[PDB]
C-alpha cells in the first residue's frame, strides 16, 4: 500500500483535476457516487494508490482541493464526477488572487495554507505508506503558481523525505489571459527547480496547436486542451495505478528518469490524436511513430533541437510485446543521434493491458530532453521585455516584494538554461 | 537504415569501405563510440570484442577475426604450424623456421649445424639481418621474440632484370567461413639484380612502382617457362589459403556466436627457381594496390557486409 | 585419459578424468560506517529544513 | 549431514526461491502441504534432503529457507501460493517501501533498519541445526535491495558465522528485461563489498536466459515466469549434490576447493543442455556425446562469452538421468580433439564428473520438454570476465558525467564509494588477464 495524496490548486489547476480523477474513475470501474462497477480485478489491485476506501466498500479520491475564489470548485461539486470528492477536503477561501503570484504565495495564499496543511496532514495519517504527492496547477495565474508552490514548500517542510510530483500547465502568448504570465511562471518555475523530484511541463501553446493543427479545431476552447491533459495524465499515471514491473511508484521513476537534480522538468506526449478514421485500427509501428513525434508532444520544444537524457513509453491495449519491442528499439536505433551516449540504455518500455475507454491501443511519452531548455528561454525573454521597463511591478510591490526577487528569479532560470546547455553538447 | 561505426582512421580499404557505404542511401555513419551499430570496423589493437553482441534488436558484424592473429603474427605463426597436426612439422611450403625468445635455440643450432656439416643462410625478423652463420644472428636478436627462418637461396628471378619478388594475395573470409580468392594479386618486385627485400616501401624500371600484376605475370611464364600462373603457382596459392584458415576456423568461427566476424587478409608468397610456392607471412590488416582499391573495396560490401545487411560476376574465387 | 575416485551409490555415481597433468571487517567497523553514513543523511536534512525556515 | 539455509533478497531472490523449492519438493516427492510419504522417519532423520528441509514433529518438511524483501508484494504471493503451507510466517520479512533501485538506500538507508531482525530470523533457522555449513544466497545485481541489502547481510554473515561457506545465485543486469538505469552502478557496488565475503558465486545473465526462452522454448517474450523455470532447473542441478546422495560436491567446502583455486576469481561459468520445448509432442533424445558437445556452444551459457578466448582452471560436468561413465569418457576425448579447450599451466587438465541418476524433473504444465538425460557444466574461465567488463564500461560512462549519483549521495554514501568500488573492479579485471591472457601492410 503506497498511496499518494493529489492536490489541486487555482482555476486551472482545479478544472484539469477535475477531468483527471473523471478519467481513472472510469477506468477503475468508479461511478460518480463512488461505488465500483467494473468487471476486472485489475482495476482494484492498486486502487489504493488514489483512493480511500470508506464504509460500504465505496471509494473516495484521495484528492485536495484548493483554491482563493469558491467560483472554479463551486462548479467541480456542481460537475459530473463532483460529489465523489471529500466534502471536507474543499478548502476555498473569497478573496481571489487576482493572476498575482505574491498574493498567492506571500498575502492571501499565506492566510489559507495552513488548513490546507490540516487536510493534506489528515490525508497523511491514514495512509499506511505514503509515497509522496502530485500537485496539477498553472504556473501563469496567482493561486495554483504563487499558492501552489508555497504549498509545494510547506509539505517538504513537513514530508522531507516523500516525492514531489507536478503536473504544471506553462503560459503562452497565444492561449493568455493577463500580460503578467511570465512573471507568475518565472517565479514559480525557481520553486519547482528546488522543491520538485518530477514536474510534467504541459505548455498551452502546444495544447492548442494540436487542437487546431492536428485534431482539426477552428476554436479550441479550454476544454478542448483539458480532454488533452487528462488522456495524458492517465497515460502517465498509468504505471502507478495497474500492476506492473517499471517506474511503479514515484521514487523509482525519479531514479529511472533524474540524472541531475535540478533537470527534472518532462516533455509529455500522447498517441493517437487524430481528426473525426475514428474507428480505423492503429498498429504498432503508428503507435510508435506518432508518440515520438513532436507534433504530439505537450511543451512546445523541438527534441531535435537537444538530446534525451531519459525516456520512458508506456503502451496501453492488447498488443505484441515481441512488435512493440521491435519498433520501440527501431526508432532508437535509427535516431540515436538524439539520445545521449554516456546513460547505456536510457529508453524504458512498459506495457498495460487495460486500455483507456475509447481505443483499442494507445501510448504515452515522457521524455527528459534538453530541448525543454527552449521553454525556459521563452519564458525568460517574455519576463525581461517586460521587467527591463519594470512593467506591470506595482502589483507585485504592492504585495510587499522588492524588485530584487524579480533579478534573482531571473538569474535562477537562466542558470537553469545554462545547465541544460551544458548536457546537451555533453 | 543500417548504422556503422569506424574506429581505424588509418585503414585505407576501409576508408574507402566506408564512403562506398555513404554512396549507397542506406547506410548511415555513427560516433565511434555509440553502440548502437551494426558494423563496426574495428580498431587494430584491443578491439573490444567482449562488448559486440549485447545490443538488443541488433545484427551486430565486426570486420576482425578474434584469434586471427595467432596467423597473423610471425611467432605464433610458426608456433601454429609446428603444434598444429593439420600442419604439421613436416609442413613442406613453410620455410624452417624456430621461436628463440632473446626456446627453440637449442634445436636450431642442431638443424643449422647438421647442414654447414653437409647452403645455410637464415633471417632474422619480428629490422632484418640475413647471415650466413648462426653466432652473428643470434647477437641481432639481444639489441623481442623473434623467429629465425631459412632463407630462400634460390628464388625465381624475372626477366629482364634477374630480380627477386613476391607475391600477395588478398583473401577474404566472410561470417559462414567462405574463403574468397580476390582474383587479382600484385608482384612487389625487386628493382635491382639479386635486392634481397622486395618490399614496396624499399624503382619504376621495369614496371610502374615495382608492381606487376597477374595478366602480365602470367603472360611471362608462358613466354619464358611455357606454363601458366594458375597451374605453376596459383594451385599451391590457393591450397597453403585453405590450411592456414581451415586450421584456425574452429578457434575463430563465429558461427554460433552473438556476433559476427569477417576479416580481410594478406598473405605473402615467393616462389623458387623449381616453381615452387613458399608461404612468408599473413597480414591481418593489409593495404591494397592503388588499382585494386575500388575493385576490392566494393566486393567486400558485396560479399561481406550486404550479405548479412541487404540492401534494396563476383571478383573472388571461393575456396 | 584417466579415471580415478570412481565411487558409487545407487543413485548414481562421480570420478574424475584427467587428460594432462599442469607444469574481515569487525562488528563495529560496519557500525560506524552505517552511522557515518545516518549522520550524512541528518546533515543534509538539517541543512534543507534550515534553508527552508530561511 | 549438515544442513544448508538458503537467503532471497528482494523480487528477483525471492520469486527465483518461489521456483527453486516448487521444484525441489518434486524432485523429493514433497506434497505442497509439507508432508512426504516416502520419508519413513517421521519428525526427523538425517538423509541427504534434510539438508535442505527441516522436520516437524506431525510430519511437514519445511525448508531452511528465509525470503527478505524491502516492499510486501513479491514475499505476499509466497504467503499466498501454492506452496503457502510450506513456510512459517517467521520465514517471510518484508518492510513497506522498497530501496527505488537505490544500492545506497537498501545498504543504508533501509538496511540498517533491518538487518537485526533478518539476522534474528536466521539464528532460529540455526540453532535448529546441528551442522550448518553455510548459506545460499539469491539476489539481483540491480536491484536496490538485491544489491544494497545482500552486501550489508553477507558483511553481517561473515561476522556472527565467520566460518560458515556463502554461495551466490546472482541475476546479471539485462537491458531487454531491466527495470533500472543504474543498475550497472548498482551491480559494480554490491560486487566490490560482497566479493570478500562470498566463496563462490553463480551468475545468471538475464540476456541468455532470455535468449535461451526464446531460441529453445520458442517463446516471443519470455516473462520472468519463464526466466525462472529455466533459472531452477540450472540451480536444481547445481545443488542437487547437496539433497540427494553422491560423492562430489557434497558440502559448500567442495564446491570452492573444486571450483575456485583463487579467492577473487570464484564465478564459474554454467553451461545446460538440453532445452527443450514442451509443445512438440517428439525430440530426438541427444546422447551423452551431444549434450556433452553442447556444454561448450556459447548459446548454451549462462553468460554469453567465448571461452576460446580464456583459459580454464577447473571444470565440473554434472549430469542427471541415463549416463553412465564410459560414455561421458568417449564424448570427452571426441570434444577434445576438435575443441578449443586450454587449461591455465598450473592446473590440471581434467574433469570432475558426477551423475545423478533420476532425470531433471519439470514442473507440470512448464515451458522445459522432459528430458532423458541433461548435464550442467561448471568451468571457472577467465572468458566470463567479459561480462565484468561490459558492465565497467556502462559504469564508466555514466560516472564520468556523474548522472544519477546524488541518488545515492542523498541516502549518506559518499562519491569515493563508487570510485573505490570501480577500482576493485579494475583489479578483478587485471586478475582475470594475468590468469588467462598468453597496419597499412
Ligand atoms: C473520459 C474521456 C472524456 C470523453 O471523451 O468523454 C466525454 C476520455 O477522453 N477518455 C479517453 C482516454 C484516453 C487516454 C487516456 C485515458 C482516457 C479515451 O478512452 C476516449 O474516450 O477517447 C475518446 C476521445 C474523442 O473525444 C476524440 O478526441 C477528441 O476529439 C479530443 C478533442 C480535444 C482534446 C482531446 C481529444 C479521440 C482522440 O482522443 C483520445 C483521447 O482518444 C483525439 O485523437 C484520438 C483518437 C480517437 O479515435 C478520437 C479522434 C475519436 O474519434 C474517438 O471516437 C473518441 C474517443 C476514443 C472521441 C471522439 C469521443
Ligand atoms: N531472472 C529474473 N530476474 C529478475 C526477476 N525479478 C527482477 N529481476 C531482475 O532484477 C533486476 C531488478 O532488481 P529487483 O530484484 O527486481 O529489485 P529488488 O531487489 O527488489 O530491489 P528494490 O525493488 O529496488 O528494493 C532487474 O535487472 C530485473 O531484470 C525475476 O523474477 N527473475
Ligand atoms: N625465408 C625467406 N627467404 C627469402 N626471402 C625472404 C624470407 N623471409 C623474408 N624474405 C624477404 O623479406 C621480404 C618481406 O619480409 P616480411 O614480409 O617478413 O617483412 P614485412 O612483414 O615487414 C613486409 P609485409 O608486411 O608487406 O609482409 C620479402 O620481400 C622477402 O623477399
Ligand atoms: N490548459 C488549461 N489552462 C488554463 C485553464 N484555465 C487557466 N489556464 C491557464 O492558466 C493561467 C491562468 O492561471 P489560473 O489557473 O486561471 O489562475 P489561478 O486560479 O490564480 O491559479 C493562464 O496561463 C491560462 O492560460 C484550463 O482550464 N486549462
Ligand atoms: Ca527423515
Ligand atoms: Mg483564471
Ligand atoms: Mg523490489
Ligand atoms: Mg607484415
Amino acid at each position: 500500500m503506497r498511496e499518494i495524496v493529489h492536490i489541486q490548486a487555482g482555476q486551472c489547476g482545479n478544472q484539469i483535476g477535475a477531468k483527471f480523477w473523471e478519467v481513472i474513475s472510469d477506468e477503475h470501474g468508479i461511478d460518480p457516487t463512488g461505488s465500483y462497477h467494473g468487471d476486472s480485478d485489475l482495476q482494484l489491485e492498486r486502487i489504493n494508490v488514489y483512493y480511500n476506501e470508506a464504509t460500504g466498500n465505496k471509494y473516495v479520491p484521495r484528492a485536495i482541493l484548493v483554491d482563493l475564489e469558491p467560483g472554479t470548485m463551486d462548479s467541480v461539486r456542481s460537475g459530473p464526477f463532483g460529489q465523489i470528492f471529500r466534502p471536507d477536503n474543499f478548502v476555498f477561501g473569497q478573496s481571489g488572487a487576482g493572476n498575482n503570484w505574491a498574493k498567492g504565495h506571500y498575502t492571501e495564499g499565506a492566510e489559507l495554507v495552513d488548513s490546507v496543511l490540516d487536510v493534506v496532514r489528515k490525508e497523511s495519517e491514514s495512509c499506511d505508506c505514503l509515497q509522496g504527492f502530485q500537485l496539477t496547477h498553472s504556473l501563469g495565474g496567482g493561486t495554483g503558481s504563487g499558492m501552489g508552490t508555497l504549498l509545494i514548500s510547506k509539505i517538504r517542510e513537513e514530508y522531507p523525505d516523500r516525492i514531489m510530483n507536478t503536473f504544471s500547465v506553462m503560459p503562452s502568448p497565444k492561449v493568455s489571459d493577463t500580460v503578467v504570465e511570465p512573471y507568475n511562471a518565472t517565479l514559480s518555475v525557481h520553486q519547482l527547480v528546488e522543491n520538485t523530484d518530477e514536474t510534467y511541463c504541459i505548455d498551452n501553446e502546444a495544447l492548442y496547436d494540436i487542437c487546431f493543427r492536428t485534431l482539426k479545431l477552428t476554436t479550441p476552447t479550454y476544454g478542448d486542451l483539458n480532454h488533452l491533459v487528462s488522456a495524458t495524465m492517465s497515460g502517465v499515471t498509468t504505471c502507478l495505478r495497474f500492476p506492473g514491473q517499471l517506474n511503479a511508484d514515484l521514487r523509482k521513476l525519479a531514479v529511472n528518469m533524474v540524472p541531475f537534480p535540478r533537470l527534472h522538468f518532462f516533455m509529455p506526449g500522447f498517441a493517437p490524436l487524430t481528426s473525426r478514421q475514428q474507428y480505423r485500427a492503429l498498429t504498432v509501428p503508428e503507435l510508435t511513430q506518432q508518440m515520438f513525434d513532436s507534433k504530439n508532444m505537450m511543451a512546445a520544444c523541438d527534441p531535435r533541437h537537444g538530446r534525451y537524457l531519459t525516456v520512458a513509453a508506456i503502451f496501453r491495449g492488447r498488443m505484441s510485446m515481441k512488435e512493440v519491442d521491435e519498433q520501440m528499439l527501431n526508432v532508437q536505433n535509427k535516431n540515436s543521434s538524439y539520445f545521449v551516449e554516456w546513460i547505456p540504455n536510457n529508453v524504458k518500455t512498459a506495457v498495460c493491458d487495460i486500455p483507456p475507454r475509447g481505443l483499442k491501443m494507445s501510448a504515452t511519452f515522457i521524455g527528459n530532453s534538453t530541448a525543454i531548455q527552449e521553454l525556459f528561454k521563452r519564458i525568460s525573454e517574455q519576463f525581461t521585455a517586460m521587467f527591463r521597463r519594470k512593467a506591470f511591478l506595482h502589483w507585485y510591490t504592492g504585495e510587499g516584494m522588492d524588485e530584487m526577487e524579480f533579478t534573482e528569479a531571473e538569474s535562477n532560470m537562466n542558470d537553469l538554461v545554462s545547465e541544460y546547455q551544458q548536457y546537451q553538447d555533453a | 537504415m543500417y548504422t556503422f561505426v569506424v574506429r581505424d582512421e588509418n585503414s585505407s580499404v576501409y576508408a574507402e569501405v566506408s564512403r562506398l557505404l555513404l554512396a549507397t542511401g542506406q547506410w548511415k555513419r555513427l560516433r565511434k563510440d555509440n553502440p548502437r551499430f551494426n558494423l563496426m570496423l574495428g580498431e587494430r589493437n584491443r578491439l573490444p570484442f567482449g562488448r559486440l553482441g549485447h545490443e538488443p534488436g541488433l545484427v551486430q558484424l565486426v570486420n576482425y577475426y578474434r584469434g586471427a592473429d595467432k596467423l597473423c603474427r610471425k611467432a605464433s605463426l610458426v608456433k601454429l604450424i609446428k603444434t598444429s597436426p593439420e600442419l604439421s612439422e613436416s609442413c613442406t611450403w613453410f620455410p624452417e623456421s624456430y621461436v628463440i625468445y632473446p626456446d627453440e635455440r637449442e634445436v636450431f643450432l642442431a638443424a643449422y649445424n647438421r647442414r654447414r656439416e653437409g647452403g645455410n643462410v637464415w633471417i632474422a625478423k619480428s629490422g632484418i639481418l640475413i647471415s650466413s652463420e648462426a653466432s652473428e644472428l643470434l647477437d641481432f636478436i639481444d639489441e623481442q621474440v623473434h623467429v629465425i627462418q631459412k632463407y630462400l637461396e634460390k628464388p625465381l628471378l624475372l626477366e629482364p632484370g634477374h630480380r627477386k619478388f613476391d607475391i600477395r594475395s588478398w583473401v577474404l573470409v566472410d561470417h559462414l567461413y567462405n574463403i574468397y580468392l580476390y582474383r587479382e594479386g600484385v608482384l612487389r618486385t625487386s628493382s635491382e639484380p639479386y635486392c634481397h627485400l622486395t618490399n614496396h616501401c624499399i624503382y619504376g624500371r621495369y614496371e610502374e612502382g615495382n608492381e606487376m600484376f597477374f595478366e602480365e605475370f602470367n603472360q611471362y611464364l608462358m613466354d619464358a617457362l611455357n606454363t601458366t600462373l594458375e597451374n605453376s603457382i596459383l594451385l599451391q596459392i590457393k591450397h597453403i589459403i585453405r590450411s592456414c584458415l581451415m586450421c584456425i576456423e574452429p578457434a575463430i568461427s563465429t558461427k554460433h556466436l552473438h556476433y559476427q566476424s569477417f576479416q580481410l587478409f594478406g598473405f605473402d608468397f615467393m616462389v623458387d627457381e623449381e616453381l615452387k610456392v613458399w608461404l612468408i607471412e599473413v597480414n591481418g590488416a593489409p593495404a591494397c594496390a592503388q588499382k585494386l582499391y575500388a575493385e576490392l573495396c566494393q566486393g567486400i560490401v558485396d560479399v561481406a557486409i550486404s550479405s548479412v545487411f541487404p540492401l534494396a560476376t563476383s571478383i573472388f574465387i571461393k575456396l | 585419459m584417466e579415471v580415478i575416485e570412481l565411487n558409487k551409490c545407487t543413485s548414481g555415481q562421480s570420478f574424475e578424468v584427467i587428460l594432462k597433468p599442469p607444469s574481515d571487517p569487525s562488528l563495529e567497523e560496519i557500525q560506524k560506517k552505517l552511522e557515518a553514513a545516518e549522520e550524512r543523511r541528518k546533515y543534509q536534512e538539517a541543512e534543507l529544513l534550515k534553508h527552508l525556515a530561511e | 549431514m549438515r544442513e544448508c539455509i538458503s537467503i532471497h533478497v528482494g523480487q528477483a531472490g525471492v520469486q527465483i526461491g518461489n521456483a527453486c523449492w516448487e521444484l525441489y519438493c518434486l524432485e523429493h516427492g514433497i506434497q505442497p502441504d509439507g508432508q512426504m510419504p516416502s520419508d519413513k522417519t517421521i519428525g526427523g532423520g538425517d538423509d541427504s534432503f534434510n539438508t535442505f528441509f527441516s522436520e516437524t514433529g506431525a510430519g511437514k518438511h519445511v525448508p531452511r529457507a528465509v525470503f527478505v524483501d524491502l516492499e510486501p508484494t513479491v514475499i505476499d504471493e509466497v504467503r499466498t501460493g501454492t506452496y503457502r503451507q510450506l513456510f512459517h510466517p517467521e520465514q517471510l520479512i518484508t518492510g513497506k517501501e522498497d530501496a527505488a533501485n537505490n544500492y545506497a538506500r537498501g545498504h543504508y538507508t533501509i538496511g540498517k533498519e533491518i538487518i537485526d531482525l533478518v539476522l534474528d530470523r536466521i539464528r532460529k533457522l540455526a540453532d535448529q541445526c546441528t551442522g550448518l555449513q553455510g548459506f545460499l544466497v539469491f539476489h539481483s545485481f540491480g536491484g536496490g535491495t538485491g544489491s544494497g541489502f545482500t552486501s550489508l547481510l553477507m558483511e553481517r554473515l561473515s561476522v556472527d558465522y565467520g566460518k560458515k561457506s556463502k554461495l551466490e545465485f546472482s541475476i546479471y543486469p539485462a537491458p531487454q528485461v531491466s527495470t533500472a538505469v543504474v543498475e550497472p552502478y548498482n551491480s559494480i557496488l554490491t560486487t566490490h563489498t560482497t566479493l570478500e565475503h562470498s566463496d563462490c558465486a553463480f551468475m545468471v545473465d538475464n540476456e541468455a536466459i532470455y535468449d535461451i526462452c526464446r531460441r529453445n522454448l520458442d517463446i516471443e517474450r519470455p516473462t520472468y515466469t519463464n526466466l525462472n523455470r529455466l533459472i531452477s532447473q540450472i540451480v536444481s542441478s547445481i545443488t542437487a549434490s547437496l539433497r540427494f546422495d553422491g560423492a562430489l560436491n557434497v558440502d559448500l567446502t567442495e564446491f570452492q576447493t573444486n571450483l575456485v583455486p583463487y579467492p577473487r576469481i570464484h564465478f564459474p561459468l554454467a553451461t545446460y543442455a538440453p532445452v527443450i520445448s514442451a509443445e512438440k509432442a517428439y525430440h530426438e533424445q541427444l546422447s551423452v556425446a551431444e549434450i556433452t558437445n553442447a556444454c561448450f556452444e556459447p548459446a548454451n551459457q549462462m553468460v554469453k562469452c567465448d571461452p576460446r578466448h580464456g583459459k580454464y582452471m577447473a571444470c565440473c560436468l554434472l549430469y542427471r538421468g541415463d549416463v553412465v561413465p564410459k560414455d561421458v569418457n568417449a564424448a570427452i576425448a571426441t570434444i577434445k580433439t576438435k575443441r578449443s579447450i586450454q587449461f591455465v599451466d598450473w592446473c590440471p587438465t581434467g574433469f570432475k564428473v558426477g551423475i545423478n541418476y533420476q532425470p531433471p524433473t519439470v514442473v507440470p504444465g512448464g515451458d522445459l520438454a522432459k528430458v532423458q538425460r541433461a548435464v550442467c557444466m561448471l568451468s571457472n574461465t577467465t572468458a566470463i570476465a567479459e561480462a565484468w567488463a561490459r558492465l565497467d564500461h556502462k559504469f564508466d560512462l555514466m560516472y564520468a558525467k556523474r548522472a544519477f549519483v546524488h541518488w545515492y549521495v542523498g541516502e549518506g554514501m559518499e562519491e569515493g564509494e563508487f570510485s573505490e568500488a570501480r577500482e576493485d573492479m579494475a583489479a578483478l579485471e587485471k586478475d582475470y588477464e594475468e590468469v588467462g591472457v598468453d597496419g597499412e601492410e
